[PDB]
């Protein structure tokens, strides 16, 4: 039931190889791969029992190689990556028992090239005094700006622990330059706390953005820093 | 294949409704999922017949009659997401997915206090954003019409310990908070702190 899939996001340029892994909980020998697109259509890709394929998409539509070796994670791989490959690749497994359990998937994006890939810049904005005296509350705002593609995960950390209560993050990044299909993105998130909590200077707040970019394998031949997968953070301390 | 309905759905917090999936060929079993924002498909139910319960969710499946329902009652924010039914053919281990129901729960704002605040960068004082917050769910935030102005959609956060919910939207540029949200229709009584 606790299926693992890696990486959570993948960006590739056309004509590059795209590899993703799945690892079913042990006890589950049946592994399915599905493709979900942005219109929420699912397409069955292939099915494994043990190391043997049970069913598969139409052969003339098959764009990937896939395998489930013994004592190894199931892998699925596209050799000549193309735009139309961009999607959420889902892995599921079952045990007789017909239930299928899904992993968190791999979000694959295919671009002409990796030249416009940029990591986020991150900033934290401190609550206004006006909000405090008007509501006895204090909203912090995190901005992640200038990243591409929109492959990020934002989290908030209070005194070293991840928090979920009082947090709200945009579902959709916005385009810094909507005219360009190539535009960089921005994303905002709020964390709201009581006034007294914010006013305690012993309290520490961090907004953390995990960015998914290039890996060691990608070739970077450019003047600027290779935009590798990385974490960018911004922080603030409470204030009386 | 499958016919799921509705396609989209807005429930006020605390209200309920039913999703339905008709099957146009005979199925032997159905699964229901909720896909959250993270893209995680969360298993709600598996049924080969009859009816099951699972908290505030109820599900029924009838193979002869060829449909399945999923009932949500007492809707919570956490229920938001996209629901899918998926079925196994009776005569193929692959699931066939319905088109999906996108579910939006409308938070109940108990004591609206609409306001627009200005917040400064922790690192740099000159940088700032505008926060429109505490309006009731009736309000809508319109995107900016200027290309140098950025305005997010509204977002509801839930401070659980205090049992307090609040909507907000963020705007920034490279200007004045007093007119950041002007292309939106905001409450008459909206507080604009006098900085």
């Amino acid at each position: 039931s606790k299926v693992i899939q890696t990486p959570r996001y993948l960006v590739k340029g056309q004509g590059q190889k795209a590899k993703m892994r799945c690892i079913p909980e042990k006890g589950h020998p049946v592994v399915f791969w599905y493709q979900q697109n942005k219109n929420n259509e699912f397409k069955f890709l292939i099915n494994f029992q043990n190391q043997e394929v049970l069913q598969q998409i139409d052969m003339t539509e098959k764009r990937f190689s896939a395998e489930c070796p013994s004592n190894s994670p199931c892998s699925l791989e596209i050799q000549s990556s193309e735009a139309g490959d961009s999607a959420l690749y889902l892995c599921a497994s079952s045990l007789s028992q017909d239930t299928q359990y899904f992993g968190p998937g791999t979000r694959l994006l295919v671009l002409e090239d990796l030249k416009n890939v940029f990591p986020p810049e991150v900033a934290v904005f401190e609550p206004s005094e006006a909000e405090i005296s008007h509501t006895q509350k204090a909203t912090l705002v995190c901005l992640a700006t200038g990243f591409y593609p929109d492959h990020v995960e934002l989290s908030w950390w209070v005194n070293g622990k991840e928090v979920h209560s009082g947090v709200c993050t945009d579902p959709q990044p916005l385009k810094e330059q909507p005219a360009l299909n190539d535009s960089r993105y921005a994303l905002s998130s709020r964390l709201r706390v009581s006034a007294t909590f914010w006013q305690n200077p012993r309290n520490h707040f961090r907004c953390q953005v995990q960015f998914y970019g290039l890996s060691e394998n990608d070739e970077w031949t450019q003047d600027r820093a290779k935009p590798v997968t990385q974490i960018v953070s911004a922080e603030a301390w409470g204030r009386a | 294949q499958v016919e799921q309905s509705p396609s989209a759905l807005s429930l006020h917090e605390g209200t309920g409704s039913a999703l339905r999936c008709n099957f146009t060929t005979t199925m032997r079993a159905v699964q229901w999922f909720q896909q959250n924002s993270r893209g995680s498909l969360i298993n709600l139910f598996y049924l080969a017949s009859g009816t099951k319960e699972n908290g505030r969710l109820k599900s029924t499946f009838n193979s002869k009659e060829s449909y399945s329902t999923l009932h949500i009652r007492d809707a919570q924010l956490e229920d938001s997401g996209t629901y899918f039914c998926a079925a196994l053919r009776a005569t193929n281990n692959k699931l066939t997915f319905g088109q999906g129901t996108v579910l939006s729960v409308i938070p109940d704002i108990q004591n609206p206090d609409p306001a627009v605040y200005q917040l400064r960068d922790s690192k740099s004082s000159d940088k700032s954003v505008c926060l429109f917050t505490d309006f009731d769910s009736q309000t809508n935030v319109s995107q900016s019409k200027d290309s140098d102005v950025y305005i997010t959609d509204k977002c509801v956060l839930d401070m659980r310990s205090m049992d307090f919910k609040s909507n907000s939207a963020v705007a920034w540029s490279n200007f004045a908070c007093a007119n950041a949200f002007n292309n939106s229709i905001i409450p008459e009584d909206t507080f604009f702190p006098s900085p």
